[PDB]
DNA sequence: GACAGAT
């Protein structure tokens, strides 16, 4: 819906492109902002994103994110413990998000525990970033007072060992 | 005229303790014709009459299963032919001691029979082999009147003692035949697979002639385990994890080393990244303080396995030159029964008697004599198995007394009995907890304030460090520097003799006599080789041997199917399965397995090829 | 010519 659903979109934090939201709405006679972002959560942001995360966030020369903005993790990696024990305890748990618009990657490190987000947080969940993120050698910095996991059922793909 | 009563035991020792407990002290001891049993006498009541009691034991087992003559050629009969088609009849272990023989004449001329064998299965089939021993040569029944009588007890006290008199029950042939089923299994199978690996490798590789090859359902799982250690060690991949460790000055030459509170960080960038939040930071920030006084808890009694595994892991002993020093310790009189899984002391132990005979060894002759002043600490409450009590000291002794080899073994005894007895170790620990920049960072320290058992065992002391500086929150530190530190993930070492024998017990390989023996036999087969700090290196012999199991049949290595096949067998025991069937039914399933390994036995040839 | 495990 043109400049209101537009406007909508951005207050809510969702970056689209026009094709992406001209393409994920339905019923296209009558649809409203919480149909599109209850069948958004569901698409992988790849064929649907936006270009918002400046260019050459992974370069070290960018210190803060404005705004809010929405983003799909690729993969968690537990940077505190073995490839082969991933589960040990004897290191306090870090993570190592890998964070995608659709277009550019960035990699944020959990700088204090994040109880939602865990290591079987599956692919292509959306998790939004509220209010000033720092972003130090080119690492973002997330907490509990900047980050929102959304939810988000696409495509898993995960499978196991 | 008065009637006579064999009273058999198992032991020397426990036949010598019911004796003088029963006899309030009137015994008439003279030794048998074997030297190693005794027979005491004596005279009391048993059914309303007179009798006269004649109190004997065995050295054991008294007998063991054998092939009757042609299974034990090796040559006339291929081994197939040992799983349901070759008899197999009992001999006497041990012929240096005439068993047999010692049984019969004491039974000449006897009437009744109590039968005082320790309360297991094994117990209760060398009851069954010393009334197949005893009964022909006996006095027969008048009547209807019963002749064999069976004594339980838990414990060797005066009071269980006169009880296990008082009330007699009949012996346990359901037991006595799993004892058997699972001896013929053992056999059967043993024996087979031994004598078929032996000689078809005999025959194809030149190296290993002139050798034994054996396969048992204990042996085989023990050089498993190390195989199993050696597959994870070379299977390892080393990773480049990163610390961050920095220095505070607290003082003007006062440094602390700092933990971070992170330990590891495996990306490089985020350890740089967290490192350059910190480098320019020179006033570190106290936030948190701890004190909290802890508690080292005091050794339980004196175990058969942690003998061994301390006489391998310290002393520096195999696990058979301990038990036979234990043994040799024990028949001269310096310490208990060495072979008991009770870790609890008795309700009635003298422990303060015992405490006094070790009060002017100048090692600790000051720890006793203020343990004795200030009163005794009530030992720790543990396992009761009904077997014999734990291994404790029973006599003085000196350096000059022992030899050099029997003397560690009883200063360790009776520096572990004390420790038992003793306090426990109260320390303190102070943890200091920094702020540099946006992360976090924990100095930690022990102070002993009431050193306890550690006196008499110093290896299990606290070590000694400088006190941590007394601060509060909000005290500013200048900060000295902050460093990486490139570490690497260690791979793992083989496995020791005494990790291997906290293995068995968990899986039941091996009885309190047979885990020495296991580590010894895979040891003089070159299956696995001891190395420095008693590491146990599998040999290219023990890497194809169990790696070849997999291959074909994995049921032969699993540290599992020992447990297995033992619950099977207790089903006799209970009555809920009969001994023909149970025990045929096991041997068809491992006669059908050991037609897999033999027509598979190619599997095995393809890896022994490369190292022979 | 050797074997198994167990006291
Ligand atoms: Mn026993």
């Amino acid at each position: 819906m043109a400049q209101v659903a537009g406007a909508a979109l951005s207050q809510a934090g969702w970056y689209l492109s026009d094709e992406g939201i001209e393409a994920c709405t339905s019923s296209p006679d009558k649809v409203n902002v919480n149909d599109i972002i209850l069948i958004a959560l569901n698409t992988d942001l790849r064929t649907i994103g936006k270009k918002f995360l400046p260019s050459d966030i992974n370069s070290g020369k960018v210190e803060k994110l404005e705004g809010p903005c929405v983003l799909q993790i690729q993969k968690i990696r537990n940077v505190a413990a073995p490839k082969d024990n991933e589960e040990s305890q004897a290191a306090p748990r870090m993570l190592r998000l890998q964070m995608t618009d659709g277009h550019i990657s960035c990699t944020a490190v959990e700088f204090s525990y994040m109880s939602k987000i865990s290591l079987n947080t599956p692919p292509g969940t959306k998790v939004k970033l509220s209010g000033i993120v720092d972003i130090k050698n080119g690492f973002l910095l997330l907490n509990d007072s900047n980050t929102t996991v959304l939810g988000g059922e696409v495509e898993h793909l995960i499978e196991k060992w | 005229v008065m009637k006579t009563v064999l009273m058999v035991a198992e032991k020397p020792s426990l036949a010598q303790s019911i004796a003088k407990i029963l006899s309030r002290g009137s015994l008439s001891s003279h030794k048998g014709l074997n030297g190693a049993c005794s027979v005491h006498e004596y005279t009391g009541t048993f059914a309303g009459q007179p009798v006269r009691f004649k109190m004997t034991s065995v050295c054991g087992h008294v007998m063991t299963l054998d092939f009757l003559g042609k299974y034990n050629k090796w040559d006339k009969v291929d081994p197939a032919e040992l799983f349901s088609q070759a008899p197999t009849e009992k001999k006497e272990a041990n012929p240096k001691l005439n068993m047999v023989k010692f049984l019969q004449v004491e039974g000449r001329g006897c009437d009744y029979i109590v039968l005082w064998l320790d309360c297991d299965k094994e117990g209760e089939n060398i009851c069954f082999e010393v009334l197949d021993a005893v009964l022909p040569v006996m006095n027969k029944a008048h009547g209807g009147e019963k002749t064999v009588f069976r004594a339980r007890f838990s414990s060797i006290t005066d009071t269980d003692i006169c009880n296990a008199m008082a009330c007699l029950g009949e012996p346990d042939h359901n037991e006595a035949l799993s004892v058997d089923a699972r001896q013929e299994l053992d056999l059967r199978i043993g024996c087979a697979f031994t004598r078929f690996q032996t000689k078809y490798f005999q025959g194809k590789y030149g190296d290993l002639d002139s050798s034994l090859i054996s396969f048992g359902p204990c042996q085989t799982p023990t050089l498993g385990f190390c195989v199993e250690r050696h597959d994870k060690i070379q299977s390892f991949k080393p990773e480049t994890y990163w610390v961050l460790q920095a220095k505070v000055n607290t003082d003007k030459d006062r440094s602390l080393l700092l933990d971070w509170d992170r330990v590891r960080v495996f990306d490089r960038e985020i350890a740089q990244m967290f490192l350059n939040m910190t480098k320019l930071e020179k006033e570190a920030q106290v936030e948190a303080t701890s004190r909290k006084e802890k508690a080292k808890q005091r050794p339980l009694a004196l175990n058969t396995v942690e003998m061994l595994r301390v006489a391998s892991s310290s002393l520096g002993m195999g696990p058979q030159h301990a038990m036979q020093t234990a043994e040799r310790l024990y028949t001269q009189g310096y310490i208990s029964y060495p072979r008991t899984e009770t870790t609890h002391y008795p309700e009635n132990f003298d422990l303060k008697g015992s405490l006094r005979q070790q009060a002017n060894h100048p090692y600790w002759a000051d720890t006793v004599k203020r343990l004795l002043a200030e009163g005794i600490n009530r030992p720790r409450k543990g396992h009761d198995a009904g077997d014999h009590p734990p291994i404790t000291p029973m006599k003085s002794a000196t350096e000059a007394e022992l030899g050099g080899d029997a003397w560690r073994l009883y200063e360790y005894i009776t520096r572990h009995f004390i420790a038992t007895v003793s306090h426990d170790c109260k320390y303190l620990q102070s943890t200091i907890s920094f702020r540099i920049g946006p992360e976090l960072f924990t100095c930690s320290g022990k102070t002993v304030l009431s050193p306890g058992f550690t006196e008499v065992m110093p290896w299990q002391s606290v070590p000694l460090e400088e006190s941590l500086p007394t601060c509060q929150r909000g005290d500013a530190f200048p900060v000295g520097e902050v460093k990486m530190l490139e570490k690497q993930t260690n791979p793992p070492d083989y496995l020791t003799e005494a990790e291997l024998i906290t293995l068995m017990e968990k899986h039941g390989i091996g009885t309190d006599a047979s885990i020495p023996v296991h580590i010894n036999n895979i040891c003089q087969r070159n299956y696995v080789t001891v190395e420095s700090g008693r590491r146990l290196k599998p040999t290219n012999l023990g890497i194809v041997l169990v790696h070849g199991y997999y291959k074909i049949d994995a049921e032969l290595v699993l540290p599992t199917i020992r447990s297995a096949v033992e619950k099977q067998l207790n089903l006799i025991a209970q009555g809920k399965a009969d001994y023909r069937q149970v025990l045929g039914h096991t041997l068809d399933v491992f006669k059908r397995k050991f037609h897999y390994f033999v027509d598979s036995i190619a599997g095995m040839d393809e890896l022994m090829e490369v190292s022979f």
